[PDB]
RNA sequence: AGGGCUACACACGUGCUACAAUGGCGCAUACAAAGAGAAGCGACCUCGCGAGAGCAAGCGGACCUCAUAAAGUGCGUCGUAGUCCGGAUUGGAGUCUGCAACUCGACUCCAUGAAGUCGGAAUCGCUAGUAAUCGUGGAUCAGAAUGCCACGGUGAAUACGU
RNA sequence: CGCGGGGUGGAGCAGCCUGGUAGCUCGUCGGGCUCAUAACCCGAAGAUCGUCGGUUCAAAUCCGGCCCCCGCAACCA
RNA sequence: GCCCGGAUAGCUCAGUCGGUAGAGCAGGGGAUUGAAAAUCCCCGUGUCCUUGGUUCGAUUCCGAGUCCGGGCAC
RNA sequence: CCUCCUAAAGAGUAACGGAGGAGCACGAAGGUUGGCUAAUCCUGGUCGGACAUCAGGAGGUUAGUGCAAUGGCAUAAGCCA
RNA sequence: UGCCUGGCGGCCGUAGCGCGGUGGUCCCACCUGACCCCAUGCCGAACUCAGAAGUGAAACGCCGUAGCGCCGAUGGUAGUGUGGGGUCUCCCCAUGCGAGAGUAGGGAACUGCCAGGCAU
């Protein structure tokens, strides 16, 4: 759990155990390590809590799931309380980067319902 | 340690220049802390409030009462005298013992602040702050991968109304999203 | 306090004045003091001129002169 | 001119990608054919996380360029846990083509990260360079390709019998 | 008059005995086979238990009132 | 209130003289047909009812009591 | 066979008069010492925010009472050890 | 002799409640400590034990205040005994008895006991 940030996990390598934070993928990971001075492939366990600190310093740095959650919230709600078509298609469920609406998109339309005859 | 120490010379200072009481011991003080999971979860297996208990313990300083159901009928009929909540109940030293592992340690290891933004309190000056998980526990070896519960904290005072009772609480320094 | 509610308090007493770096402190976590949205976007930024990441080297005005014998 | 055909309750055909360990990830490394290109394709150069940028040689087609062939081989890595599988979604930043990418583009990157544990009834394609699987080119085309059209890589089961 | 039985998904039936529990066959709708329908196969949907109250923690169920359907009874000189 | 006699695969019975947990049918999967009706297949479950006791060890062999089914009692 | 009314301010006394129940339970649901006090609603409360468990307040038994009704009870005849 | 504080009463709302003021090196609360006998279905809250400083804050005693609770005449009214009448589903007359409610008004308690302090 808080190891560096809140949401870590032990006997994943580096690279890995980081990404489980939300704002801190594969990309940053790597970076994160990098930064740190620390090799990719070592046991989160490994490490003593000096360099486990000085990940978390590094950690801190970018946004993390409960500054990031409620940053991409204040994005949609903004949108939203616009009212422009952006936010029209992200207030009603349907697709918002325009995609064919037709047939598919039953990730916005979710679990399929009945026709309600 | 420090809290019951720190209380005794600044925060009785503190209030009665404030507030101007009319002799020095009625500023207000703490009354018992009486923790509290309720159910959790799950009246029927039976086994999980004894469960409860053991990871409440932990984190009480004292071994869980086990409260069994009054005259019931909520999210199941509970009917009368099933085991059903946990309660703990603090004072003393075991209190501010305990006020000091809160506050100190558990308050800034919850992450996004359920534990704390404009909190209100009851109709004369108690106070409940309802925690969302799991905090800390004792020397080492904290998690064992187990299965969630956040509790009630129910901290008590002997004040008067609600808008001086939390001049007290944030006397001895109250959250950072309140 | 009667003797067989075994607390773990030895554990839970000792160890008692945490450092900043063993386990954060009361003095962390303000820290990133407000949640903060600016609504000046870029092209509100002063921005009424545009241009991309790199290739900023020999800037000059030659009209089109990039075949090699066309 | 702007809107529309590109809507959504849902139903169906066709195809893609996947549900993993015969693998995904990383780094190193091997050998193609066929085609398109003076409204075009564009090296080398220095710049960019990258898409791309600018500077600029060249090409009329066995010559130059698109164009790094991919799966494969090497080594390390992960351990059956919806995960180093999958990437749908959405935020944010960004690029280009073009009068303009809101309805109604493509692509890069950061982050995030769903269903999915091989599918009910049914059901189709194929006899050998085939199926399966891997990549490459082209027509249209300012800009949209999983489609269609073609090229080559690796390469199988089995056919007793009517 | 009176007494006893009944009121269930679009149809017919079950569960009704101090109780927490919605089941069957048809019909229906979606998919499939078929030139197409029939049938046949798979999936799904459908009852806030006549109605109002009462007792109960809880009622289709037990209790009470009313409407509705059936069986029997409504004579004796 | 007696004497009887039973209490297991979900079922009836039973390999069970104490040295040792099954037949017949029931539900799932596979294998075939106008799915099926219907072949064939591999798993189906018990501290033999709760307690005493003989013994080298025994559920059953010897015993006390609960429930079911059959007689005579009143 | 019990309780209320009719029943006429002692006895409680009829009618196919009005209205409800019992045909047992209990080895603690009895004895005794010791302690304690209710329905309900509000307000705060980690998912039962219509109703668990919690804390605070109002209320003052509106509850309880093995089972019917009448009487009863806080010194409790209630609830717990 | 008085004033004040505590225990046990008597009577048992004219005695209560509200609201306001007020009292602490007599005393009483709260009070701190929990060592120890003791004690919590966890909890020194309660129970219990050991005690200094502190405070009159909450409790409680005292005082003021009628807002409310509460007591409450007289007269009339209802009802009824007995005896009598009639327009008799009910009412009158004789005379005995005579409410409930409501009005005037009262109303914030009177008082015995032993026990301590302070003034006299």
């Amino acid at each position: 759990a808080r190891i560096a940030g809140i949401n870590i996990p032990d006997h994943k390598h580096a690279v890995i155990a980081l990404t489980s934070i939300y704002g801190v993928g594969k990309t940053r990971s790597k970076a994160i390590l990098a930064a740190a001075g620390i090799a990719e492939d070592v046991k989160i366990s490994e490490l003593s809590e000096g360099q486990i600190d000085t990940l978390r310093d590094e950690v801190a740095k970018f946004v993390v799931e409960g500054d990031l959650r409620r940053e991409i919230s204040m994005s949609i709600k903004r949108l939203m309380d616009l009212g422009c078509y952006r936010g029209l298609r992200h207030r009603r469920g349907l697709p918002v980067r325009g995609q064919r609406t037709k047939t598919n998109a039953r990730t916005r339309k979710g679990p399929r319902k009945p026709i309600k005859k | 340690a420090k809290l019951h120490d720190y209380y005794k010379d600044e925060v009785v200072k503190k209030l009665m220049t404030e507030f101007n009481y009319n002799s020095v011991m009625q500023v207000p003080r703490v009354e018992k802390i009486t923790l509290n999971m309720g159910v959790g979860e799950a009246i029927a297996d039976k086994k999980l409030l004894d469960n409860a208990a053991a990871d409440l313990a932990a984190i009480s300083g004292q071994k869980p009462l086990i409260t069994k159901a009054r005259k019931s009928v909520a999210g199941f009929k509970i009917r009368q005298g099933y085991p059903i909540g946990c309660k703990v109940t603090l004072r003393g030293e075991r209190m501010w013992e305990f006020f000091e592992r809160l506050i100190t340690i558990a308050v800034p290891r919850i992450r996004d602040f359920r534990g704390l933004s404009a909190k209100s309190f009851d109709g004369r000056g108690n106070y409940s702050m309802g925690v969302r998980e799991q905090i800390i526990f004792p020397e080492i070896d904290y998690d064992k991968v187990d299965r969630v519960r956040g509790l009630d904290i129910t901290i008590t005072t002997t004040a008067k109304s609600d808008e001086e009772g939390r001049a007290l609480l944030a006397a001895f320094d109250f959250p950072f999203r309140k | 306090m009667k003797k067989d509610i075994h607390p773990k308090y030895e554990e839970i007493t000792a160890s008692c004045s945490c450092g900043n770096v063993m386990k954060i402190r009361s003095t962390v976590g303000h820290d990133l003091n407000l949640d903060v949205c600016s609504k000046c976007h870029p092209f509100f930024t002063g921005k009424q001129r545009d241009v991309a990441t790199g290739g900023r080297v020999d800037r000059f005005n030659k009209r089109f002169n990039i075949p090699g014998s066309k």
